[PDB]
């Protein structure tokens, strides 16, 4: 972040500022003034393009170009590291559970995200594999339990419909006595119906209305 | 000229003077589209209608005659408001004793539209079910023994031994509002039952891939397995 | 001839400070108040030499303002250059994502062709090769009958249906199973004692 | 882009005389040609007032510029009610001079000619019939564009424009049958049958044959610098009483 | 580099003055209290002075002086609120342009967005490229959610043209402002990237000619009964002709009857009083170009429309290319039909006004709009 | 005509009884394509039309709602209907349902009845999801709420807490509570839509 | 990088014009001059070297702090999956509670329809009545 | 070019003054050279300031040109990012990728169905069972049969009850 300004500030305030102030005229600690001014005049005379304020801008741009060409290799090699399940491949709710604050919990989207995460530090790899297996078993048991709950709900619906129907058709609160004596109401029914067949065997003695009686019996016992 | 068309008029004079996009006012053609095309095999007949002083009573009975052998009837009685038209009360006078427990939990929604549509779609679904099952009778009576069970909800075929039961259950709604069908199969190889999950996957694949009328015939072809 | 005087005064202050920076070590010969009071003498010598130079002499071109403009231009240059580096990183990331998506699509197309080619070699003769109007009449007969098939369990990518762990994760299914077994046995005993399959069969 | 402009003439005027006065007034050498053209060379005309007389009167200036070269095409017939008319292109300033001479030497009444809608239809009908030397008529086809511009309330509908390409135009005229009037017997009944828009009642602005002409309600723009015999015959036939 | 509401951009003051001169006093007072409770600057004792100025009947230049020179632009949020209130106040001067939101197979996708969590994701995805600011509000009269996206650039920060996107509540059709720059493509692509969160969405455009107001484009393409009928079928999109089944049967259409004029099927129109017949002819034109009953302006004024009628006679393909223009096309065609200039028995369906504000080829008598 | 009025009254009340079913077919002609034969003077319709009338019966107000019309026109070169006009709003994909039924080609009347039944079930589930929340608002168990046009995204209040639901076809698929303890109350309500009424009284007892 | 800074520094010193103009009284000056002009290029070559190690480590630790805002670890994902596992365990718990309520309803129905008796005798009576009814029906 | 003339004038004036101070120099001797160093610093810093003004002007012009180049590359990178993101979004939501996805799903369904069919035809003849109920459906049938047996309206006790009363009705 802002490396060009740091390079140019290094070039200006550390390289040119030290090679100009005391690197030219303050060399007389080991020494008169005339020979030091002559050598300083020759030095600033036969140098006046290298330490300009416009050549060092080009050198700063060249140093930035070198560091950008070295940063390019590091950026294209920093994405080819050990990836370890990166983003854009998990589900929506998984990568919302990563960042925190989901604000809306669901079960269908969580199931569709858990049944989508891939498979494979090695102890953490085994722990993640066991956790993936456990969560997939959670989703399997969730779907099986939901289907069995719908089936048992329809079952209790039919049971409650039968009990409400017999309570309305009886209106006497004798539901337990209804099933126990259902055999009793049927043994007196077929015994009394045999008396009607005995009264219709050799009393009418017909042959054309017998077909109508047989059709009425076989269409009332079936329709 | 200028004409004033009415409800009862011939179609040619209706079509001469037709420059709007409104429905045709011919009541016989409109009742023909309402009766022969959108709701076939249904005999609606209004029995009586009275009024008070502001409401209008209306007794109408239906006869769902898609099954011609033993159709079930029902009879309604509705109470209007006849201006700012709401529906105050509606009650059921008589039901033919065949759908009476099936239309017991359904007829407590206090929504007559859902009960009418559910009864019509239920008898249509029952007619399609007995058609599919009778088609499976007619193509298997010479090779196997094939008898029905319960009421009609599970056809059973048997050969050599090996048995196969094809469930077809229609569940009326109660505690969507249209009746739904459920198809499940179960095999027996003489000894014991097979795995229900593998049979459910095979049935789901063979019905999702082929169909319902031609899908179950493939299931009987696999349960034969003398040739392939 | 006033901006030159201002620049000469600024350079005079800077050079007086730079000479005092060496006078801080060159004052050990002679004391400490003999340099802070003697500095005003030599500062007046530069104040009289600038006074004589003021009579020996014009755009308003200053060094500090144009140096500040250079610093502002350089700071905006570094900001736009850093923005270009950030957009280069974003473009490299999106190009890598595009290449991964394209290789995924091409790999799945090649795998589809390979699986369709090997599906011919294997044995699918009687029940599947009658179609391979097929999957479009099921939707007709499913929106016609309101069909609810037995929905299979969702795909787990080779994590098989461990029925033991599913049954152990729902401890009520075993109780429901045995209760349904006792209920079915009770209803079967009530049905067989009534002879429902006997008298309804001989009658028709 | 030679925008013609049409006027009327109350008396059949021969220009054998007076042209010396025009050469005196303008000090140029204007030219004439005495053609006796004949419209509808097909023999189903009966030859009853069928011959016209055309006086093409050029201002003999060279072709270094186009606005300086302004024809004056007359046409006339001594059997009708309004006997002649004149049409001129260009924007040269001698046009007012020759109009002033034609008024002040012959004593004729000039009025500008405004076209109706069916006259514009008959003008686009006759601006495509090409002429041949083998006394037979051929038709070239152009992609027309009938441009309308009505005056509705609140300027609801400002301007609309039917446009018919060349191949569909040819297909319509061949589907009608063998005729020499496509735009009045094939195209306009087709537009009325398919859109309901009666074109001879709608406010036509400018029938535009693409590339060839651009008819308007007052003027005619033409690609070449001349007009056909059938166009001027339709123009003279339209302004009768 | 995403901008907060307290940031003050650079802008001239005369354009904010001309913006504030287009508002009434009461919304200016409400904006004053809202920005002072939100931001403040130079509690409620200061606001009590403004309560007398509206109660006295003072000029608007004084109150825009008061609101422009105690916040001495204001910031980005108050500028967004000013421009959005100008959008609400005078809506007939903007210009919207629709775009459907497909997905996956090609089936359309109902949006169903939340106006809090969407703005954070859109501002985050747009902040990685430019300096964005996103301000979403809800229209008081219509059920839309007009987003306003404004992108800034650096030579403070200069301001570009703001880009509005108007989401309806439950439709796959998203309207937006007409712009063909790179900023329109960036904002629309970022919206199509961050509205999804589950599976990818593409914004294909459904129309090329922009529609004027926001009531008009909501009537045409938003969630409404008039989205498909729009023409002579407008009697079905308002249910003028049928009552409930529980209603009275004495006042039925099939019992009272309607008054109709006998149509002519012989071509006797091109060869051409009793004001009952005049009233019925005007009612017939009104029935054909509208529902069943100013006096020419349609339900939605449509500016530019051009068809391409492709018939087929004796194995030829005969194309004609009608191309209309104006302020209200089908009202003008109604007026031309009313001056007896166009036969009304031969006006087809697509010319009467159905599939309104669309334009495309007509093969086999079936309209199919242009891509 | 005084017995013909009684016959017309019987026909009208039979039409109303048939319209109470919800899904009805009604005849149509388009006034553009009425053509004459010119050999007998009789008028025949060129392209047949068929309109569907879907009219959902409300229950909270006990009166029928505004009807929704779907009009099919017969294609001139295929003998199959296509979706001409419809007044069904844009959150129901009507052209997608019409391309989904029978593959895309609708020929017979029951093939159109299946299409009518699918769009009718969508209209009924939208009406039911609106009516359940309105009846919750009427009993003061929830406070002032906002609805969508299809009522698939609601945000009502409780005595203190604001609850946001994204509800699918008569089941809640996503709950949101804003103001560890919040997640249990969020997956509490994440069920059906009548069980939501059973649960919102289970906390305010 | 450093190969440009060394050229820029050693190309601007007193080693560029003094080796051209070069008895012993003028030899002790320019020998000690370039030797003390070698002290500056020693301490500054360590300055330009230490700066780029400071610069690149400030750039490398920035780039490593930008990739981990787009990549995931194997510890936060495990914590999120623990939270999702707790969520699904709570969902399975309330589902099992509903199943327990429904099988309690089944247990309430189960004792309502029982009949502990010896009802094969009435079953045999029904079979005998069936035989008598078949005898009375088939002989008619 | 007033900067060069001011440089020449200031250099000549300060050089004459510095030569006078140097001749005066040759607080016994450490006082005179302080003003000499001050005059040399004034001349050096003044000519350095003039050279700095010229170099800063030409450097600011060059930096403004290169900043314009970097803004051009910024617009180029903006268009490139937008086009790459557009092709990415039109790749994932296209007909071809979804079509091959559904073809892969259909091939997987057919492979699993044929594998299950082959295993079923194997366990019929060549070389499963049930021991628990994890997904069963043999319970709703028996309950439906029991409800249709003990119906108080139709049932089987009432089907006989509408026969024995109808048997005496034919008498």
């Amino acid at each position: 972040t802002d490396t060009y300004n740091s390079i140019s500030n290094f070039i200006e305030n550390e390289l040119t500022a030290l090679l100009s102030s005391d690197d030219y005229l303050m060399d007389d600690l080991a020494g008169p003034n005339e020979v030091c001014r002559l050598l300083k005049a020759q030095v600033i005379e036969k140098r006046k393009d290298a330490m300009s304020r416009g050549k060092q801008d080009l050198l700063s741009k060249e140093i930035y170009d070198n560091e950008s060409e070295l940063r390019a290799s590091q950026s294209q090699q920093i994405m080819e590291l050990v990836g370890d399940i990166p983003k854009y491949s998990l589900g929506s709710e998984l990568r919302n559970r990563v960042e925190g604050e989901p604000q809306s919990t669901s079960i269908e989207r969580l199931i569709e995200d858990v049944l989508k995460l891939p498979q494979m530090d090695l102890k953490v790899l085994s722990e993640y594999s066991n956790l993936r297996k456990d969560l997939i078993l959670k989703c399997q048991a969730l779907q099986i339990g939901e289907s069995k709950l719908s089936d048992i709900l329809s079952q209790t619906n039919s049971i409650n419909s039968l009990t409400t129907s017999i309570k309305e058709a009886s209106e006497d609160d004798d539901i337990s006595e209804y099933f126990a004596t259902y055999n009793g109401k049927l043994v007196v029914a077929l015994e009394e119906m045999k008396l009607l067949l005995e009264e219709a065997v050799k009393t009418f003695g017909n042959s054309p209305e017998k077909r109508e009686k047989i059709k009425k019996i076989l269409s009332e016992l079936k329709k | 000229r200028v004409e004033r068309i009415n409800g009862l008029t011939n179609l040619q004079k209706e079509l001469v003077t037709k420059y709007d996009t409104l429905p045709l006012l011919n009541m016989n053609l409109r009742l023909s589209y309402l009766r022969d095309h959108t709701y076939p095999h249904l005999q609606v007949s209004v029995q009586s209608r009275d009024r008070v002083h502001g409401i209008e009573v209306l007794v109408v009975n239906y006869k769902f005659c898609r099954n011609t052998m033993n159709p079930f009837e029902i009879q309604f009685k509705m109470f209007y408001k006849f201006e700012d038209s709401t529906l105050l009360k509606w009650e059921i006078l008589r039901i033919s004793t065949n759908v009476r427990l099936k239309a017991k939990q359904l007829l407590a929604t206090r929504n007559f539209q859902k009960c009418l549509l559910s009864l019509y779609e239920f008898d249509k679904i029952k007619s399609k079910k007995t058609g599919i099952f009778q088609n499976l009778i007619n193509l298997l009576k010479r090779k196997t023994r094939c008898y029905l069970m319960n009421n009609s909800d599970s056809l059973i075929v048997e050969r050599v031994t090996i048995k196969l039961q094809i469930n077809f259950i229609i569940t009326m709604p109660g505690e969507c509002f249209l009746p739904m069908s459920k198809i499940s199969i179960a095999l027996w190889k003489g000894g014991e039952r097979f795995n229900q999950i593998d049979l459910d996957e095979i049935c789901y694949g063979l019905i999702k891939e082929y169909g319902v009328k031609t899908g179950l015939k493939e299931i009987c072809n696999v349960c034969l397995f003398p040739d392939m | 001839s006033i901006l030159r005087l201002l620049e000469t005064n600024t350079v005079s202050a800077l050079d007086s400070v730079f000479e005092k920076y060496e006078k801080e070590m060159n004052q050990m010969t002679h004391n400490n108040e003999v340099k802070r009071i003697y500095s005003k003498k030599e500062r007046l010598l530069e104040i009289i030499l600038t006074k004589i130079k003021k009579k020996l002499r014009e755009r308003d071109l200053d060094i500090e303002y144009i140096y500040s403009k250079r610093q502002f231009i350089q700071n905006r240059y570094s900001q736009e250059l850093q923005n270009n580096e950030r957009l280069e990183a974003i473009l490299s990331r999106e190009q890598n994502l595009l290449e991964e998506t394209r290789k995924l699509c091409m790999n799945l197309k090649t795998n589809n062709k390979k699986r369709l080619t090997e599906k011919l070699i294997q044995k699918d003769l009687h029940p599947v090769l009658n179609k391979a109007d097929g999957p479009v009449t099921f939707r007709n007969d499913s929106h016609e009958l309101n069909l609810m098939l037995n929905d299979p369990i969702k795909s787990t990518a080779d994590v098989r249906l461990d029925k033991e762990e599913v049954l152990s994760l729902l401890p009520s299914l075993k109780e429901y199973t045995k209760k349904s077994k006792e209920l079915k046995e009770t209803m079967g005993q009530m049905i067989s004692d009534s002879h429902e399959e006997e008298i309804k069969e001989v009658f028709v | 882009p030679y925008t013609w402009k049409f006027l009327g003439i109350s008396k059949q005027l021969s220009l054998e005389n007076g042209i010396a006065k025009l050469n005196q007034l303008l000090n140029l050498e204007v030219d004439l040609d005495i053609q006796t053209i004949r419209v509808p060379s097909d023999p189903d005309g009966g030859t009853a007032a069928d011959e016209y007389i055309r006086y093409e009167m050029r201002l003999d200036i060279s072709n270094l510029d186009e606005g300086t070269y302004s024809k004056f095409i007359f046409l006339g017939n001594s059997k009708m009610e309004v006997p002649m008319f004149l049409c001129y292109c260009g924007t040269d300033n001698r046009n007012e001079v020759v109009l002033q001479w034609l008024k002040a030497e012959y004593g004729v009444i000039m009025w500008p000619i405004k076209f109706e809608q069916k006259t514009m239809i008959k003008l686009a009908d006759a601006s495509i019939v090409h002429v041949t030397k083998e006394n037979i008529e051929q038709i070239t086809w152009f992609s027309s564009k009938l441009y309308f511009e009505p005056e509705t309330q609140d300027k609801n509908l400002r301007q609309f424009s039917i446009e018919i390409p060349r191949e569909s135009c040819e297909g319509l005229a061949l589907g009608y049958g063998n005729t020499m009037h496509p735009y009045n017997d094939a195209i306009v009944p087709y537009i009325y049958n398919e859109t309901g828009m009666a074109v001879e009642r709608l406010p036509l602005t400018s029938v535009i044959l693409a590339g060839h002409t651009k008819i308007m309600r007052e003027s005619i723009v033409t690609s070449t610098r001349s007009l056909r015999n059938r166009v001027l015959a339709v123009v003279l036939q339209s302004i009768q009483f | 580099l995403r901008l907060e509401d307290n940031y003050v951009p650079t802008s001239d003051t005369l354009v904010v003055f001309k913006q504030l001169m287009k508002l009434p006093v009461t919304v200016l007072y409400d904006l004053t209290l809202s920005w002072f409770a939100k931001f403040g600057g130079s509690i409620y004792l200061l606001t009590e002075t403004l309560d007398l100025l509206i109660e006295k009947g003072v000029r608007r230049n004084v109150i825009v002086n008061r609101i422009l020179y105690v916040y001495w632009g204001l910031n980005v949020f108050q500028l967004a609120e000013i421009d959005c209130h100008l959008m609400i106040s005078k809506p007939e001067k903007f210009k919207w342009l629709p775009s459907k939101a497909l997905r996956g197979d090609g089936k359309p996708y109902v949006v169903k967005l939340q106006p809090a969590k969407f703005i954070e994701n859109l501002q985050t995805d747009l902040a990685k490229i430019y300096h964005c600011h996103v301000y979403m509000f809800k229209h008081p009269s219509l059920p839309v959610l007009i987003t306003r996206i404004q992108l800034f650039d650096s030579n403070p920060l200069i301001s570009r043209r703001p880009y509005y996107v108007a989401f309806p509540l439950n439709s796959p059709i998203i309207f937006h402002s007409v712009d063909k720059d790179i900023y329109a493509r960036l904002v629309l692509q970022s919206i199509s990237r961050t509205i999804s969160e589950r599976e990818t969405i593409i914004f294909k455009p459904v129309q090329k000619i922009p529609v004027k107001s926001i009531h008009n484009i909501m009537t045409l393409l938003g969630p409404s009964r008039f989205a498909e009928s729009m023409g002579p079928w407008e009697c079905y999109a308002s249910a003028n002709f049928e009552r409930s089944p529980l209603h009275d049967y004495k006042k039925h259409q099939g019992l009272t009857g309607k008054k109709v004029m006998v149509r002519e099927f012989d071509d006797s129109f091109l060869n051409d009083e009793e004001p009952e017949i005049r009233r019925l002819r005007l009612e017939k034109n009104m029935i054909k170009f509208k529902g069943s009953a100013s006096r020419y302006s349609s339900l939605v004024p449509i500016e530019k429309v051009g068809f391409t009628l492709k018939n087929e006679i004796n194995s030829r393909i005969i194309t004609i290319k009608l191309k209309f223009n104006g302020n209200d096309i089908f009202g003008g065609l109604h007026e031309l039909c009313d001056k007896n200039l166009i036969n009304i028995d031969k006006v087809p369906g697509w010319l009467a006004g159905e599939n309104g504000s669309f334009s495309g080829t007509i093969m086999n008598g079936d309209f199919q709009r242009e891509q | 005509s005084t017995s013909d009025r009684s016959e017309l009254e019987d026909y009208i009340v039979l039409e109303n009884v048939y319209r109470m079913f919800g899904i009805t077919f009604f005849p149509l002609v388009d006034p553009i394509d009425l053509k004459i034969k010119d050999a007998s003077g009789e008028i025949f319709v060129d392209r047949e039309m068929l309109g569907i009338r879907l009219e959902v019966f409300s229950e909270r107000t006990s009166q029928f709602e505004k009807p929704h019309y779907v009009l099919l026109k017969k294609r001139i070169k295929s003998n199959s209907w296509f979706l001409f006009k419809h007044t069904i709003p844009s959150f129901i994909d009507v052209q997608g349902i019409f391309d989904d039924t029978n593959g895309g080609l609708v020929i017979s009347h029951d093939d159109a009845y299946l299409f009518a039944k699918r769009v009718f079930l969508q209209l009924v589930e939208v009406q039911k999801r609106r009516q359940i929340f309105k009846d919750l608002e009427a009993k003061k168990i929830i406070h002032d709420l906002d609805l969508d046009l299809e009522s698939s995204m609601v945000s009502f209040f409780v005595k203190d807490i604001k609850v946001e639901l994204f509800v699918k076809q008569n089941e809640i698929v996503s709950c949101s509570i804003l103001d560890n303890n919040k997640s249990k109350w969020e997956i509490a309500l994440l069920g059906s839509l009548d069980d939501l009424e059973l649960k919102l009284n289970h906390s305010f007892a | 990088s450093e190969q440009l800074l060394h050229n820029y520094v050693s190309d601007s010193l007193l080693t560029t014009l003094i080796s051209f103009q070069e008895e012993q009284q003028l030899q002790h000056w320019y020998e000690l001059l370039q030797a003390r002009d070698a002290r500056v290029t020693s301490e500054l070559e360590a300055r330009i070297k230490q700066f780029f190690i400071t610069l690149r480590s400030r750039l490398l630790r920035f780039l490593e702090s930008e990739q981990l805002s787009h990549s995931l670890s194997l510890e936060t994902l495990i914590d999120a999956l623990y939270k999702i596992n707790d969520l699904l365990q709570q969902r399975l718990q309330i589902l099992d509670d509903a199943i327990q309520e429904k099988t309690s309803e089944l247990a309430e129905f189960e004792n309502m329809v029982r009949s502990p008796s010896a009802g094969d005798n009435a079953i045999p009576g029904l079979l005998q009545i069936i035989q008598s009814y078949i005898n009375l029906l088939e002989e008619n | 070019s007033v900067t060069t003339i001011d440089v020449l004038s200031s250099l000549f004036i300060n050089l004459f003054e510095n030569d006078l101070i140097p001749q005066a120099l040759k607080f016994r001797k450490l006082l005179y050279k302080l003003d000499l160093r001050l005059f040399q610093t004034i001349s050096d810093q003044m000519t350095r300031d003039l050279k700095d003004i010229l170099d800063i002007n030409v450097s600011n012009n060059e930096l403004c040109y290169q900043l314009k180049q970097v803004l051009a590359r910024k617009e180029d990178l903006n268009q490139q990012i937008i086009s790459v993101r557009n092709e990415i979004q039109e790749l994932k939501a296209g007909k071809d990728w979804h079509d091959l996805q559904n073809e892969q799903a259909k091939l997987n369904d057919k492979v699993k169905l044929n594998k299950r069919l082959n295993d079923l035809t194997s366990t019929l003849l060549g070389k499963d069972s049930e021991d628990d109920s994890i997904r069963d459906d043999s319970n709703i049938l028996d309950i439906a049969h029991f409800v249709d047996l003990m119906d108080p309206y139709n049932g089987l006790l009432k089907k006989i009850n509408k026969i024995n009363e109808n048997l005496s009705n034919e008498l």
